[PDB]
């Protein structure tokens, strides 16, 4: 759309301060700021045109503040986040009452402790023997479990190239333990070949997991590995 | 306040069909605009008043009766997705969404061959893959709590021009057999179900 | 003290006033001439602002003929603070004074104007570098921002309760050598945009650098 903001993803433990930056498109002189909570539509926060903030919605905590700090962009400060906070901050941007554009988002999850949040696990399930004889096409099947939270992005690749074409991911990850408030997701995609293209040793197939963790600058005191932003994948090569 | 209302909340399309989103609103408006959201909105139409084409899709608002109208020609499985109406109404300004219409395109399925097939891992784990399925079947969640059932998923082969439903069950449980995985689902008898390796 | 209170302030106003005295860039050039324009009370500098995606030109409201007579077409320095919003009812930014006659105005060495503060009656140093001119007449505006500016950054004075911000109650005065006074209400804020906040600079009122000080009374109460 021409509309920047960072960070797309953060986590942040319950009681700390978190702030947001929007870069709108150059000419626009309209500023909006919007929170999105699953299911929901975006709900209006406030509102920038020009140097001036020209409305903030009655029902918006204390704890927020947005500025305009230097021309353009635009910061938005929550202090003290709670759980209810985890949601997509989404800006937009216009020249007057015309057409909004709007940002990526950011997506904010606010977790009790650092320490429920974990990368994923990948596999890779081999296509079944009955499928191919049934059909004579091939399915892969890709698991990324115990991921926390659901900031993930699947994608597959056949012999280093990124496929489009005979997949499809879960529309949203799964929480494995329902009960818990911090419970750790599950997401499965599929890839469908024929059942020649599988049967070729010389095809390689691999799942690749883009997990959304924790920054440089977060603090982690434990004897597991430090989860941050990385990819986990699992692979798998044809055979006859 | 000013009040958006969207219908129909959740609609259900066979691919290639034609449909009609409406958005009512209660005051006069300056801006008006339909979005579609994949959790980027996507601008299809600013349209306080008048009428608008974009492809496939198509948009009018009459401002005096306070309604505005979102045609989809030819429904693809893309189009799937919520679809959101946007008012800015001409005291205090507010800027407000409407709760959506959330959009489902059934892919269309030349041959289904609905089948439950067992797929175990490259590197004793094993996956129930529930597959060819018609557009219309429905799967439900396990009674169980140490069993995860996906949501259903359309592939597209377009190599093959072919389409595909496909949903997943798998267990930490060694009593997981996928003749009883997909069993709190109502699918179709001719569901084949093939033994293990 | 009769001062305005912090509580009392409209909805967008203590926003605004954090914009302007903090955030904001300010209109601050030397050797400025207006344009030919046949608007009364108001100067046009064309092409003022170099790669702005916003503005092209500055609008500067000085609100009497007498007053615009004495700068139209005139070699001038400009420092205030400029706004977007409800300026001329396009690509043109607003401002309120801030104008000086550029001719024999420049000082060898800049002023530093010393600042004495005083929060809830104590006394509190601060750095003398926090407000200086390069004019011997400057405008109440220029020297306004600068200690506006300080207040902010150090009391969070135009933040919200919840942000920090304990200063209720402030007074800014300008004390003149020959025993002259200038004095703002730090919360007698008009409007709540800076369409009507910054109206206050509309005078243009200058005064002496030379020997000049700044009295500040702030109040948590
Ligand atoms: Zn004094």
């Amino acid at each position: 759309t021409g509309v920047s903001q960072n960070p797309r993803h953060k986590i942040t433990k319950r009681g700390q301060n978190v702030t947001f930056r929007c870069d709108p498109i150059s000419e626009h002189n309209r500023l909006y700021w919007y929170r999105q909570t699953l299911g929901q539509g975006p709900e209006f926060l406030t509102y920038f045109q020009n140097e001036a903030q020209l409305e903030k919605s009655r029902l918006l905590s204390d704890r927020f503040s947005a500025e305009r700090p230097k021309g353009s962009f635009s910061t938005l400060e929550i202090q003290r986040t709670e759980q209810g906070d985890s949601a997509m901050y989404l800006c937009a941007s216009s020249l007057g009452g015309y057409e909004q554009y709007f940002g990526p988002g950011t997506r904010l999850t606010v977790t009790e402790d650092l320490k429920n949040v974990f990368p994923p696990e990948v596999a890779v399930f081999v296509p079944s023997e009955a499928e191919i004889s049934h059909t004579q096409k091939a399915t892969l099947v890709c698991l990324a479990t115990g991921f926390y939270p659901d900031h993930v992005e699947l994608s597959w690749w056949v012999n280093g190239k990124e496929v489009h074409s005979g997949v499809c991911t879960d529309p949203q990850p799964l929480k494995e333990q329902p009960a818990l408030n911090d419970s750790r997701y599950a997401l499965s995609s599929r890839l469908r070949v024929s059942a020649t293209f599988w049967q070729d040793p010389r095809n390689h197939f691999r799942c690749q997991v883009q997990f959304y963790g924790l920054s440089e600058n977060d603090e982690w005191t434990q004897d597991r590995a430090k989860p941050v932003t990385q990819i986990v994948s699992a692979e798998a090569w044809g055979r006859a | 306040g000013i009040q958006v209302e969207q219908s129909p909340p959740d609609l259900i399309l066979q691919e290639g069909a034609n449909s009609t989103l409406r958005c009512n609103f209660s005051d006069s408006v300056n801006n008006l605009q339909w979005f579609h959201q994949n959790g980027q909105l996507i601008n299809l139409f600013y349209i306080p008043s008048g009428t608008k084409q974009n492809g496939r899709l198509s948009a009018t608002t009459v401002a005096t009766e306070r309604y505005s109208l979102l045609y989809i020609s030819s429904s693809q499985t893309t189009d799937s997705g919520v679809y959101f109406c946007a008012v800015d109404s001409a005291g205090t300004y507010k800027y407000i969404f409407g709760t959506g219409t959330r959009l489902k395109v059934l892919a269309n399925i030349q041959n289904p061959d609905p089948a439950v097939y067992q797929l175990r891992d490259s590197k004793d784990k094993s996956v129930c893959l529930f597959t060819d399925f018609d557009s219309q079947t429905n799967v439900s969640q396990s009674k169980d709590s140490d069993v995860y059932i996906t949501d259903k998923c359309v592939l597209d082969m377009r190599s093959m021009d072919f389409k595909s439903n496909s949903a997943v069950a798998w267990s930490n449980k060694s009593d997981f057999a996928c003749a009883n995985a997909f069993n709190n689902s109502i699918i179709p008898e001719d569901t084949f179900f093939p033994s293990p390796e | 003290k009769d001062l305005r209170k912090k509580s009392e302030l409209q909805r967008n106003a203590l926003s605004n006033l954090r914009q302007i005295y903090y955030y904001n860039e300010k209109a601050i050039t030397e050797n400025k001439e207006s344009d030919d324009q046949f608007l009364e009370n108001t100067l046009l500098f064309k092409g003022f602002f170099t790669g702005h995606p916003w503005y092209n030109d500055l609008l500067v409201d000085l609100g009497s003929k007498d007053a615009t007579n004495k700068y139209k077409g005139k070699k001038v320095d400009l420092y205030g603070a400029y706004y977007g919003y409800q300026c001329a009812g396009n690509k043109t930014a607003c401002m309120y004074g801030g104008v000086t006659l550029h001719d024999n105005n420049r000082l060898t060495e800049e002023k530093k104007v010393p600042i004495n503060l005083w929060i809830d009656g104590k006394q509190t140093t601060v750095p003398i570098d926090k407000v200086k001119t390069s004019k011997k007449e400057v405008t109440v505006q220029e020297l306004d921002l600068q200690a506006r500016h300080y207040l902010h950054g150090k009391f969070g004075l135009y933040n919200s309760d919840s942000f920090g911000g304990k200063v209720q109650r402030g007074l800014i005065v300008f004390h003149s050598s020959e025993g002259s006074t200038v004095s703002y209400d730090l919360f007698d804020a008009q409007g709540q945009y800076p369409d009507t906040l910054l109206r206050i600079y509309r005078d243009n009122k200058t005064i002496n650098s030379e020997n000049l000080h700044i009295d500040l009374y702030l109040y948590t109460t």
